[PDB]
């Protein structure tokens, strides 16, 4: 079909090396996170997280990025009391999102399993907005009356759709 | 219904508001029409009373503020509440978030449906998914 419609559209050693290096960096970052009782190591961890995001800026290496098991470390980082670092990690995850959806789905899904706090539900909603910055959710409004639903209903709908998208990608 | 009939109905609603699961039902039934009507002196008093009763599910009052009839509230106040005007009004982060989320859910569901239609076009097997029709 590509041959018929658009044929024209048709060195990973460094990629895998950076993946392993990011694995070591995440190990050091978790070491700092366990040591996150002094603001010097906290600042160093913030710098490490910036480096981790820059590593995440690559397109095709998402397979390695999940392969190194960075997801659980990132999830733990989201449960850290470092608010600025939490925001930075959220930005990094959002930058990761464009590459693939399944990573986002699994990340938020595991993030759910922690009458939760309205602040906690707010955190889930903010992360989902960061996700919904995706092109798949990028579409036009109906220009018509979209009735407003309640909040806990919004939580239920978000959880449902997240699992849906996860599985739908998973069937591939 | 009518001013007297709606007055008796409002009396019943205000009395039964004492439930702990009064919101377990679809409590967001006519809040929007209530804000639209919010009138007769009994009607305005009852709308204010219902709002004050709802002032305590904070997210429910947040949805009320998302409805955002603050201008009508000001007009009705000038015609003759305050706690809701303090708490619910001037908290709109919730509002923008929830609006964006609702639109996003709609768009995503639609895209999923269309994609499945195309996939079944490819496979030729008939579509059979619960409640899809």
């Amino acid at each position: 079909e590509v041959y018929a419609n658009c044929p024209g559209l048709l060195d990973e050693v460094a990629m895998g090396e950076m993946e392993a290096d990011v694995q070591a960096l995440v190990r050091r970052a978790a070491r700092q996170l366990a040591e996150s009782g002094t603001p010097s190591l906290t600042a160093a961890v913030l710098h490490t997280i910036h480096v981790l995001s820059a590593y995440a800026s690559i397109g095709p290496l998402t397979g390695v990025f999940r392969e190194t098991g960075a997801l659980d470390l990132l999830m733990h980082m989201l449960c850290n009391p470092e608010p600025q670092i939490r925001r930075s990690a959220g930005k990094m995850l959002q930058a990761l999102a464009a590459h693939d959806a399944g990573s986002r789905a699994h990340v938020l899904l595991s993030l759910s399993q922690q009458h939760m706090d309205f602040d906690s539900r707010y955190t889930l909603l903010e992360l989902f907005a960061e996700t919904t910055s995706s092109e798949e959710h990028c579409m036009a409004f109906e220009g018509i009356h979209l009735p407003q639903i309640p909040g806990k209903l919004l939580f239920s709908l978000v959880k449902r759709y997240l699992c849906v998208t996860s599985l739908l990608d998973q069937l591939n | 219904p009518n001013k007297t009939l709606l007055l008796s109905v409002l009396r019943v609603i205000t009395r039964l508001l004492d439930f702990p699961e009064a919101m377990v039902l679809p409590w967001h039934e006519v809040l929007e029409p209530c804000l639209n009507c919010l009138s007769d002196s009994e009607i305005v008093q009852e709308l204010t009373c219902f709002l004050h009763r709802l002032a305590s599910h904070k997210d429910y009052a947040v949805v009320l503020c998302c409805l955002g009839a603050k201008e009508i509230l000001s007009k009705v106040l000038d015609k003759h509440g305050c706690e809701l005007r303090d708490l619910v009004t001037e908290c709109e982060k919730y509002a923008q978030l929830y609006s964006n989320l609702t639109s996003s859910i709609l768009a995503g569901c639609i895209q999923m449906v269309l994609g499945q239609i195309e996939d079944h076009r490819r496979t030729h097997q008939p579509i059979n998914i619960p409640f899809f029709d």
